[PDB]
């Protein structure tokens, strides 16, 4: 399925991913695409902070959902 | 709203002054129309905005267009705006 | 007095404890409000600390809220953001 | 001398930088510090964005001052 990534100016980019990936392989697509390490990366969604061991799934994150993300600079 | 458009319309100006040492004066707003897209924690609009401002004393006509972002999550909110466009009719 | 602000940051801090606790704590009023500014280039970064009085079960109680604003700006863009750091009672 | 970088959040990275440096320098010790590719960066002082080849006394950058960074995702 298709989701979206978007910095809090509006930046957005897109991800094709599976409901069974992990929050850890999303962000090591986005560093693949963009080249922000993981280590960088605070993904939001549904009003939460992603955990890295948890699945898309289990966040509910469905086809064409809008995650955002927050760099961490730590 | 009307008020919050006149902020905006005002941000535009104020802005646009800024980037030219342009000397605008600032007299209402004539047309507004929004484009938004709604998201998950976040909601995004573009204004288009035709605002009046005196230029020598004398009233003209200009467009500007206002890009805001607004993105939300628990404990969190984030605020957003830009100026994108500012030209003469 | 920059009052409404408060008012608006109170309820910000309420709401937002509740979104996260699910406890409908109902906004009475702002009893003491202190801050510490940081000013720096194009950003000015607060720190509210703010005392403020809710209703519990319907009886008012006393909380310390603390929240974090960072405003940004540059030509052509501004930027507000806020963040509640802490909800406590005394 | 030290200068100041943060994010819009308010995240906040601490650089050794001589006047005398690049905007590109600069991001490249961004790079190295954080693992922020320098494509990704739009750093912003008095009220503008930087352009890589001017110095950092081009745009009176001196001790303590701060930067403020974007992600491009570009």
């Amino acid at each position: 399925m298709q989701i979206f990534v978007k910095t809090l100016t509006g930046k957005t980019i897109t991800l094709e991913v599976e409901p069974s990936d992990t929050i850890e392989n999303v962000k090591a697509k986005i560093q693949d695409k963009e080249g922000i390490p993981p280590d960088q990366q605070r993904l939001i969604f549904a009003g939460k902070q992603l955990e890295d061991g948890r699945t898309l799934s289990d966040y509910n994150i469905q086809k064409e959902s809008t995650l955002h993300l927050v760099l961490r600079l730590r | 709203n009307s008020l919050e458009i006149e902020e905006l319309a005002r941000f535009a100006v104020d802005e646009h002054n800024k980037k030219e040492n342009a000397l605008l004066e600032f007299v209402r707003v004539v047309k507004a129309k929004e484009q938004i897209w709604e998201m998950d924690a976040s909601k995004e609009t573009m204004y288009y905005l035709t605002l009046e401002a005196k230029d020598g004393g004398k009233k003209k006509l200009y467009e500007a267009k206002v890009w805001v972002k607004m993105t939300h999550w628990i404990g969190a909110m984030n605020n957003f705006k830009e100026l994108q466009e500012f030209k003469p009719v």
